[PDB]
């Protein structure tokens, strides 16, 4: 089971504190061992 | 030297033993993965 | 030329055992649906057994269990193992190729079989 | 109990069309295909008619085959001397899962 949490906030990470509420729990059979982000440049 | 596929060539006037019996075969399968085909109650208080 | 020739026929005692054989030329017995049919003197062709491409066999009612049909690996020849005979197995067995289940295209000449002492 | 029934004999003079009727329970001849074989004396059955109407590999013409309901019919325009043989009708009885043949007619030319 995959699980994604999230917290969008309005703002060197901040010194404060915020808890990440669950967002989705994806029931999927896969083995994940490496990830890579994407961008939106021109 | 024979072409394998041969035609039923159904007709409406034949018997009940030569008429197209549509068929569906459901196989239920169980792996080591999260099963999700789960196929299916009143409230009272105090 | 196409031809099917069968041997193994002769006198035999009740309860005996025979290996009749069907030899196929111009054709390949390990593929075409092959059939063993019989006809006692003064009687009618009766289906004895059919061998499918995929090895499956079918036998008649009277000839169930006692008998066996088989398909050689490389000799291009098929064989009937006849066991536990009785009086009603007096016959002129023929081996015949049958397109599917529809009609019997080629018939071998004939191999007498007798059950008596 | 399915085994197709065929008249014990049929006879006609030359020049007269000959009709043979093979009748059986609609378990095997009403749902499957008839086929018709000819057995000359002392020989081996020779396929004559297949798939309810056809005539294979250039059989002598005027040989006809038809299927009406639960019956099958063979027809020969005229009664030639050479045609004298036994005639059989065969269908794949799925209920018995077995080839089933008719009684056989002794065609005699008058
Ligand atoms: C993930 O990898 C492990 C180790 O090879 C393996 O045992 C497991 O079956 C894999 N999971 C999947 C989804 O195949």
């Amino acid at each position: 089971y995959f699980k994604i949490y999230s917290k969008h906030t309005p703002i060197d990470l901040p010194q404060g504190f915020s808890a990440l509420e669950p967002l989705v729990d994806l029931p999927i059979g896969i083995n994940i061992t490496r990830f890579q982000t994407l961008l939106a440049l021109h | 030297c024979y072409f394998p596929l041969r035609s039923y060539s159904f007709r409406p006037t034949y018997g009940v033993g030569h008429q197209p019996y549509r068929v569906v075969v459901l196989s239920f399968e169980l792996l080591h993965a999260p099963a999700t085909v789960c196929g299916p109650t009143n409230l009272v208080k105090n | 030329e196409v031809q099917l020739v069968e041997s193994g026929g002769g006198l035999v005692q009740p309860g005996g055992s025979l290996r009749l054989s069907c030899e196929a030329s111009e054709i390949i017995v390990n593929r075409n649906y092959m059939n063993w049919v019989r006809q006692a003197p003064g009687k009618g062709l009766e289906w004895v057994s059919i061998i499918y491409p995929g090895g499956s066999t079918f036998y008649a009612d009277s000839v169930k269990g006692r008998f066996t049909i088989s398909r050689d690996n490389s000799k291009n020849t098929m064989y009937l193992q006849m066991n536990s005979l009785r009086a009603e197995d007096t016959a002129v067995y023929y081996c015949a190729r049958s397109y599917g289940d529809f009609y019997v295209d080629f018939w071998g000449q004939g191999t007498l079989v007798t059950v008596s002492s | 109990q399915s085994v197709l029934t065929q008249p014990p004999s049929v006879s006609a003079a030359p020049g007269q069309k000959v009709t043979i009727s093979c009748s059986g329970s609609s378990s095997n001849i009403g749902n499957n295909y008839v086929s018709w074989y000819q057995q000359l004396p002392g020989t081996a059955p020779k396929l004559l008619i297949y798939d309810n109407n056809k005539r294979p590999s250039g059989i002598p013409d005027r040989f006809s085959g038809s299927k009406s309901g639960t019956s099958a019919t063979l027809g020969i325009t005229g009664l030639q001397t050479g045609d004298e043989a036994d005639y059989y009708c065969g269908t794949w009885d799925s209920s018995l899962s077995a080839w089933v043949f008719g009684g056989g007619t002794k065609l005699t030319v008058l």
